[PDB]
């Protein structure tokens, strides 16, 4: 759901 | 003096883009020639394709797809829109192929001019522009990627290794696990890594190149760099000796991690980007460090090969288009004499 970038 | 130079070629929203639409669900460089985004405005979709020799003159166009990866040379498109992939001819503004999956496609990627790797939940695939065939399944995912963010897929420069790299936030920490498969041992290992990188290199005396494979890892022994040969050394050759090195992260960086890898053929140098945007230089013979710096506030989503100066060119969230090269008039002076390795950079010369 949250993709790996805004981590 | 310092062993490489930096430099800003560009801000993204100074050519138009929105900071919504920076990011890696949306924004490709699949190579140093285009940047592609996928907008929204409204109900309609599109792409904007910056040709980085023409910077200043975007091609902005309505389009129904969500995903849009360039060819790393050739004005061609790969499109996926649900289920269906097309590979289009901008300049002809013509249908070349189209496929239709079985099930979803959650990442893909030009691996060279010719092939688009294809990534579902349970397999790898291979697609050639050329011709009429349909996608050619490679291998079967390993369970350890089950529930992964896939973040890339890598290759050997002669397509016999192949790497699938996914990655897991968990409370304390981001699980990296990859998946190297031989196309000729028919066989895959399953590796604890977050970034990689093949490489061909020449040792002195041998009768051909060896091909290397290089990943980095924040795991339970902390920050490691290994370079290992992988297959069998050809007649003439001797192997290369495995190398295993440190990756420092410093204390303010705690939940910082490795992303990105390119590796310079022309000077035998490894580049290695951080989560908190530190870059990372490295032998490739030896493993030794040779400098480390932090180029970016934000996160590098995404690299590629800056292949005029065997560098590396990275986006990051902030729309800075960033590169990193190696300074030829400088690093064997850095290393001998602010490094103080008279040997290593005797070497290097040597070498050259």
């Amino acid at each position: 759901t949250l993709p790996w970038d805004l981590w | 003096i310092l062993p490489i130079r930096f430099q800003e070629h560009l801000q993204l929203q100074n050519l138009g883009i929105n900071p919504a639409n920076i990011g890696f669900s949306t924004l490709t460089m699949e190579s140093d020639k285009f940047i592609c985004i996928r907008e929204k405005v409204g109900e309609q979709a599109q792409v904007v394709i910056i040709d980085m020799n023409d910077p200043s003159n975007p091609i902005r166009r309505p389009i129904s797809a969500d995903s849009a990866i360039m060819n790393p040379a050739s004005k061609v498109i790969a499109l996926k829109a649900g289920k269906t992939l097309q590979i289009f001819n901008i300049e002809m503004k013509s249908k070349m192929k189209a496929h239709t999956m079985t099930d979803d496609v959650t990442f893909w990627k030009w691996i060279s001019l010719n092939t688009v790797a294809l990534v579902t939940d349970n397999a790898v695939y291979h697609w050639s522009m050329e011709g009429e065939s349909q996608p050619v399944k490679m291998f079967d995912r390993h369970s350890s990627l089950a529930g992964c963010q896939i973040i890339n897929y890598r290759t050997d420069a002669k397509q016999k290794w192949l790497l699938l790299t996914g990655i897991s936030a968990q409370q304390n920490r981001v699980v990296g696990a990859m998946q190297l498969y031989s196309v000729d041992r028919k066989v895959s290992q399953p590796i604890e890594g977050h970034a990689a990188s093949f490489a061909q290199f020449k040792m002195e005396g041998n009768a051909e190149e060896s091909t290397l494979f290089c990943f980095a890892v924040r795991g339970q022994a902390g920050g490691k760099l290994h370079i290992i040969e992988v297959g069998t050394p050809p007649t003439g050759n001797q192997p290369f000796p495995k190398k295993a090195v440190d990756v420092f992260f410093p204390p303010e960086a705690q939940n910082d991690f490795p992303v990105a890898m390119q590796i310079s053929e022309k000077h035998d140098v490894v580049f290695l980007i951080t989560k908190y945007g530190y870059i990372h230089l490295y032998d490739l013979e030896t493993g030794t460090c040779i400098y480390m710096n932090r180029i970016s506030g934000e996160t590098i989503f995404v690299t590629a090969p800056h292949e005029a100066t065997a560098g590396i060119i990275g986006v990051n969230r902030k729309g800075q288009v960033l590169s990193v090269c190696v300074e030829e008039e400088n690093i064997i002076p850095y290393i001998t004499n602010v490094l103080q390795n008279p040997d290593l950079a005797l070497r290097m010369a040597v070498r050259n």
